[PDB]
RNA sequence: AUUUUAAAAUUAUUUGAAUUUUUCUUCUUAUAAUUUAAGUUGUUUCUAUACAGUACUUUCUUAACCCACUCGUCUUGAAACACGGACCAAGGAGUCUAGCAAAUGUGCAAGUGUAUAUGAUUCUUUAAACAUUUUACGCAUAAUUAAUGUAAUAUGUCCAUUGUAGAUUUGUGCCCCACUUUGCAUACAAUACCGGUAAGCAA
RNA sequence: AUUUCACUCAUAUUAAAUAAAAUAACUCCAAGUGGGCCAUUUUUGGUAAGCAGAACUGGCGAUGAGGGAUGCUCCUAACGC
RNA sequence: UUACCGAUACCAAGCCAUAAAAAGAAGAAAAAAUUUUUUUUUAGAAUCUUUUUAUGAGUAGAAAAUCGUGGGGU
């Protein structure tokens, strides 16, 4: 016998292969895997990882956010490993060059109007196999409604997690344990 | 029925499997309920600093513009 | 059955022999900052600001300072996990740590050494050389001083 | 622009109607493609995936020469055909043809 | 690289040599030492005794 | 579908995954919400803090309609116009778009977010938050109360 | 024990028969893995039936090779026969149990033309 | 490409040459040291004074007890050492902390001062090494110098001989070398142990003591 | 299908050295070969000049040496003097719906779901598929308060709050480095501001 | 005290060792479990108990193998073929 | 005091799985015959192939890969 941890075998806690059966997506992942293995430029590896990731970990990146990100360095190409959605809150859209997994139609249209460029991942690869002058961007992941229920459970002091409730209002989880006046608070 | 009402046996072992998890030790602990007055002063100072920085930035921008 | 604040504290809080009275007037002049490590040694002469039985002896960083109150971050092992506990104490129980200053002295010395090295461009080792193997030695001993030994008989 | 060889392969790596795999003796997956030189289930040999293939088949009785855009024809003659439309592989094809000839 | 045998160094002379290049010289020296006749050794004994 | 159900995967094990010593009995913890405040109080405390007790005023006949007032923030006001029209408006500082916020199905205008500077907006709505109104004015626009 | 023939190594020629399949008729020899406390087999006491385990498996390289060194391929029809024209030294034909005699004969004939071995040519002969 | 290859070859040759010289130097030193020791002893004998030989700097530690029925502290110590199997052997730089650790796991290990020849033998017949990116090691037998010249190239210790030398006497780079070496998976002794329960220092036949001068012998027996 | 190479070693040569004067003396200049490299190949039989035999393979069969206690079960513990089981065949047990959840897949995405229902050149399948009138409602986009209600920097600037670590980039001397350069996600705070509640003022 | 600048702190032996230390954190979703028992040592009640009750650790339980003739826990040692 | 016997522990070698790690989108080799025929192959399936190293107990439980039965579309 050997006094080891988990005996011999080295734990890896992450994705290994995309569970997805989307042929195009599979192809893309294959490509990026290849890129990673041949040119260890990191960037490629990261991209591959992102591609592999599940849908929650590819949150949608809003156009406004993208614009904000690009605000420092111009002409370089922002790459987003997820979907990009448009933002009615924006009035102006600069000349953006964006590579995404997905553009919502409206976002794409907006980009076009801006006199910009919409690149798919393959296109990006073709243009920049080492990912030169690229900038990886992610959407807000923990801004998801699921995440609001996680962490310390409501009941533990100073926790800011949303209880699973039916609706909202007085009649619904707003009494004992939520105000100094009904037993305790939080 | 009479039963083993208490034991701390194996507890230690259990604890040790995931290991005695040390505090994450964040650099910036929340200064909420900590010394008032002073903390408001600190906040004010910070604000002032920020303002100064902003002013500097503005000046720089102006210079750039010419 | 009985778990009060001062349970099993017959000796822990009891003042040492010929060291009763009260806390000395010079103990209050010990300067403390937001980051200093501190031992909590409960003087049960001052009942005000008395920390719990457990924290007697255990050290910790100062995170908060008030009029006469010192907040200390003390690590407590709770079954499966060690967690930080914010103990609000008084100055009478709070004593400044010594290890920190031992470290400080060493640091100071190291800086000096570094400076010296620079003066001359040299490779001087700073890391504390722990008690290693003893080097080869030739010890001069006269035959008059070498006292022979044999196991003692039973009585 | 929407369809490429790799994509095709991906689509039909599992779900073909030429793929026949031995249920008894698990090792072995064959492609019954009209444009497969060696009947292996690989995208680098399959007729569905490859843009240009010049396989020799048996079809119905008489030995038929197939070309990829799709052409059908009918040893010297075979060689000539190969020379004409063809871009080691040739040798293999020839060998296959010989074998086919043997069969009646 | 496909693993081949794992060759005993201490024996497989070539392998040993590869491992440690000076080893050959050492071996030669050893051989030379072995070579010398016993008469000389015997003679040396007297000298040793004297010393 | 049934074929990918865990029970099918546990089929040859004795207890069907529900434990050998502690069996699987019908309704162990009680039925439904059961001992909420008794044997299941801790769970309630930790996941459903303010569950027990009633707070505040009764409201015997609600009628949610009376109180219906869908909100929009100013930030999203200019978005309510098509891109080309928006561009045109931007170009022409001389003319200001009116927006019937009610016609677009909103009852209150709130003021979360910036509005493009100088560009005047005419906002028609039933309700406005002070701040939103202020924001509108700062930009040279007006709020025209509708009903 | 082990049954070397060519480079073909078989680790366990004996079938793993179900525990107690030899004791009650109702229990078939078909391996079933014993569960539940006090199994003896589960516990692996000296002297009982062995438990099939992954260690027993044949080298990835010679696995489904039969004594002939050819992977067995089942054949229902001439069309199927055809995938093995470029493989006569690596796959060997077996004609499906349900093939009528004429068809079987035809298949056999085809095989001979191809130089492909038939492992069951003698059915209905 | 050809030119590059040639250059590489030349470099390799140069390295080999350098290595040989180093080896020779080491050899010269070893004998010399021994001679000096003898001389010192003679001197001591001549004059009423005594000569104590320097503490042997390194200690070779072999496990005895199994994985089962062991205290947690002891287990931890073992882990730290890099002894995980019943006959795993490793070199440990004798220190204060190290000594303490050894003491803590005294009844479960046999240790002592390995001697040079024995060490060399160990390196040769039982010397396995870790080849790969950190935390993914792969136990590969040395055989070639280019296998160790990649990792230990920065620390001026190319070739097995250099490693051996380092092991023998705690040089500037010894710890790293030790780390690089995989835990020596040793045989059981060919003549067998006396008794694994009792100590080596026990008047009755035993093992787990600090067999400082007979450790080498033991190693030889179980090589 | 070029790390079964390169080197090591060895053999026969060739130039220069060395103190270990040595038919295994070492380095080294060059060339061929070989294996001690670079995980077993060769020779001679035999099966056998056989189509199955008494050989060879394998299934069964008893022997024999050694071992092996009735399975399931509840149990700290079952071979139990614990229970259930005479035997065999068939049947025989985490399912289905409602709502919620997280996980993941997919489409769309500040939207989304065409609900009922209509419409058709829809009518074996057609109880589906297609289509959606030439601001329906759900959930989400805003929260908060018992509540009348109130409702997120704030028009100096379409700009996008401030830190400390942080991916990617941009440069300098293609992964590490040591600086610059940008600062995703996120963690950790800090501020603003919105709803409530204090407190201070207060028409 | 915070912020921006300065000068400048060992570093390939890595601010004492040693470390199959990232197989780590963290988040989620769940399962089973919540009758335990035994051994050395410390130990309380009990005349004592294969008794009841505790402490540190290891086991058994969930575990076979070699030994202890025989044995859930003792010793050796944990098990692919 | 030796010698020996003696485990599923240890070592050396093989093979199996698991885990990880290297790494990967074009070409004739040999033998038998008698300079040309014949015999074999002449690979490139990304959860895939090649190689490397370590590891392998297990009830309650969890997961994955498979296997089979009744029917459906293909
Ligand atoms: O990666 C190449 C390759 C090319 C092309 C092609 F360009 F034709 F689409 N297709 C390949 C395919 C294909 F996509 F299935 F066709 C698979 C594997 C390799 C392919 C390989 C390279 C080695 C020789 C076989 N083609
Ligand atoms: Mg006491
Ligand atoms: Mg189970
Ligand atoms: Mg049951
Ligand atoms: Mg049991
Ligand atoms: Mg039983
Ligand atoms: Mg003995
Ligand atoms: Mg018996
Ligand atoms: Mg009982
Ligand atoms: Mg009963
Ligand atoms: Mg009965
Ligand atoms: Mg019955
Ligand atoms: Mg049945
Ligand atoms: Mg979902
Ligand atoms: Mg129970
Ligand atoms: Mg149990
Ligand atoms: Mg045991
Ligand atoms: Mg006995
Ligand atoms: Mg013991
Ligand atoms: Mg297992």
């Amino acid at each position: 016998g050997i006094a080891l941890k988990n005996v011999g075998r080295i734990k890896k806690h992450g994705r290994k292969h995309l569970v997805s059966k989307n042929p195009y997506l599979r192809l893309l992942v294959k490509l990026y895997n290849f890129l990673a293995r041949r040119t260890n430029a990191n960037f490629n590896k990261i991209i591959a990882k992102r591609l592999i990731m599940p849908k929650r970990y590819r949150p949608p990146l809003s156009l406004s956010k993208l614009q904000y990100h690009m605000a420092n360095h111009p002409n370089d190409i922002a790459v987003v490993v997820g979907s990009i959605t448009d933002d009615k809150r924006l009035f102006s859209l600069k000349q953006l060059k964006v590579c995404a997994l997905r553009f919502t139609e409206t976002a794409r249209k907006r980009i076009e109007d801006a006199g910009g460029e919409c690149l798919t991942f393959d296109q990006l690869a073709l243009k920049y196999p080492t990912g030169k002058k690229c900038v990886l961007l992610r959407g807000p992941t923990k801004a998801r409604t699921a995440e609001k229920h996680f962490g310390k459970a409501p009941g533990k002091p100073k926790s800011k997690a949303r209880p699973y409730v039916r609706s909202k209002g007085r009649k619904f989880e707003k009494a004992r344990g939520r105000r100094k006046s009904r037993a305790y608070k939080k | 029925a009479k039963s083993k009402n208490h034991t701390n046996h194996n507890q230690n072992r259990k604890a040790h499997k995931n290991g005695i998890k040390k505090p994450k030790k964040h650099k910036f602990m929340s200064r909420k309920g900590l010394d008032p007055n002073f903390f408001r002063n600190q906040k004010y100072c910070l604000k002032g600093i920020q303002k100064k920085k902003k002013e500097l930035k503005l000046k720089a921008k102006q210079e750039k513009n010419n | 059955k009985s778990r009060g604040k001062r349970s099993g504290t017959r000796y822990k809080f009891s003042k040492k022999f010929r060291k009763h009275g009260e806390c000395t007037a010079n103990k209050y002049l010990e300067k403390l900052n937001y980051g200093d490590y501190v031992d909590i040694v409960c003087d049960s002469t001052q009942q005000k600001g008395m920390p719990f039985n457990y924290y007697h002896g255990k050290t910790g960083k100062i995170f908060h300072i008030t009029k006469r109150g010192v907040g200390v971050l003390v690590n407590k092992r709770v079954k499966h996990r060690i967690e930080q506990k914010k103990v609000c104490v008084r100055i009478e129980h709070v004593r400044k740590s010594r290890c920190n200053e031992d470290f400080l002295l060493r640091k100071i010395k190291n800086a000096e050494l570094i400076k010296e090295a620079k003066l001359k461009n040299e490779h001087i080792n700073i890391k504390r050389k722990t008690e290693g193997p003893k080097p080869a030695a030739m010890i001069k001993v006269p035959p008059s001083k070498i006292i022979t030994i044999e196991p003692l008989p039973f009585y | 622009s929407n369809v490429s060889n790799a994509l095709v392969w991906e689509l039909t790596r599992k779900s073909n109607c030429f793929i026949k795999k031995n249920k008894a003796g698990k090792k072995g997956v064959f492609l019954c493609d009209p444009l497969n030189v060696n009947y292996k289930n690989t995208p680098s040999s399959s007729g569905l995936v490859k843009s240009n293939s010049t396989n020799v088949t048996l079809k119905d009785g008489k030995v038929v020469f197939s070309v990829k855009v799709n052409q059908h024809f009918k040893m010297k003659n075979v060689e000539k055909l190969l020379q004409q439309h063809g871009s080691k592989n040739k040798e293999k094809l020839l060998k296959k043809y010989k074998r086919l000839s043997k069969l009646y | 690289k496909k693993r081949l045998q794992n060759k005993n160094s201490l024996t497989n002379f070539a392998v040993r040599c590869r491992l440690n290049p000076a080893y050959k010289l050492l071996r030669s020296l050893a051989v030379l030492r072995m070579r010398k006749s016993i008469l000389e050794k015997s003679k040396n004994k007297k000298e040793k005794r004297v010393q | 579908a049934t074929r990918f159900k865990k029970n099918r995967k546990k089929r040859g094990h004795v207890s069907a995954g529900h434990g050998r010593v502690g069996k699987h009995r019908k309704h162990p913890g009680g039925r439904g919400k059961a001992g909420g405040l008794h044997h299941m109080r801790i769970n309630f405390d930790k996941y459903h803090p303010g569950y027990f007790g009633k707070v505040g005023m009764r409201h015997l006949n609600l009628l949610k309609n009376r109180t219906y007032c869908p909100t929009i923030n100013v930030d999203k006001l200019w978005g309510l116009l098509p891109e080309e029209k928006k561009k045109e408006f931007s170009e022409n500082k001389d003319i200001a778009p009116v927006i019937d916020v009610t016609r677009k199905g909103y009852f209150k205008v709130l003021g979360n977010g910036k509005l493009k500077h100088n560009q005047p907006i005419v906002v028609k709505a039933r309700y406005f938050s002070s701040v939103a109104e202020k924001k509108i004015k700062a930009v040279g626009g007006q709020c025209i109360l509708v009903a | 024990a082990v049954k070397k023939v060519g480079k073909i190594i078989k680790k366990r020629t004996k079938k793993f028969t179900r525990f107690q399949s030899n004791r009650f008729m109702r229990v078939k020899p078909a391996w079933r893995k014993p569960r539940g406390i006090d199994c003896r087999v589960r516990r692996r006491y000296k002297g009982t039936n062995l438990m099939p385990s992954i260690g027993y498996g044949s080298n990835k390289k010679t696995k489904f090779l039969l004594p002939n060194n050819k992977y067995k391929y089942v054949v229902k029809n001439v069309k199927e026969m055809e995938p093995l024209i470029m493989n006569h030294t690596k796959y060997c034909v077996q004609i499906a149990h349900n093939v009528s005699s004429k068809k079987r004969k035809q298949i056999i004939e085809r095989a001979k033309q191809m130089n492909v071995s038939v492992i069951n040519a003698k059915a209905r002969l | 490409a050809a030119k590059k290859i040639k250059t590489l070859k030349l470099i390799n040759k140069k390295k080999r040459n350098d290595l040989r010289q180093r080896t020779l130097r080491y050899e010269e030193e070893y004998e010399s040291e021994r001679k000096k020791i003898i001389e010192l002893k003679r001197e001591a004998r001549k004059n009423n004074c005594f000569y104590r030989e320097a503490e042997k700097k390194v200690v070779f530690v072999i496990r005895l007890k199994g994985v089962n029925k062991l205290p947690p502290k002891v287990r931890s110590v073992f882990r730290l050492l890099r002894l995980l199997q019943v006959h795993n052997g490793v070199f440990v730089k004798v220190n204060k902390a190290t000594k303490e650790m050894l003491k803590i796991v005294e009844p479960y290990v046999t240790y002592g001062y390995p001697t040079l020849s024995t060490v060399r033998k160990l390196l040769y017949k039982r010397g396995y090494v870790r080849v790969g990116k950190v935390r993914r090691y792969a136990r590969k037998k040395i055989q070639d110098n280019a296998d160790i010249s990649k990792h230990l190239g920065k620390y001026n210790v190319h070739g097995i001989e250099d490693m051996v030398y380092q092991l023998y006497t705690c040089g500037p780079v010894f710890k790293k070398v030790n780390n690089f070496l995989w835990a020596f998976k040793l045989k059981p002794p060919r003549k067998g142990f006396k008794a694994k329960r009792h100590a080596f220092n026990e008047p009755r036949p035993g093992d787990w003591g600090n067999r400082e001068a007979h450790i080498n012998e033991l190693i030889n027996r179980m090589i």
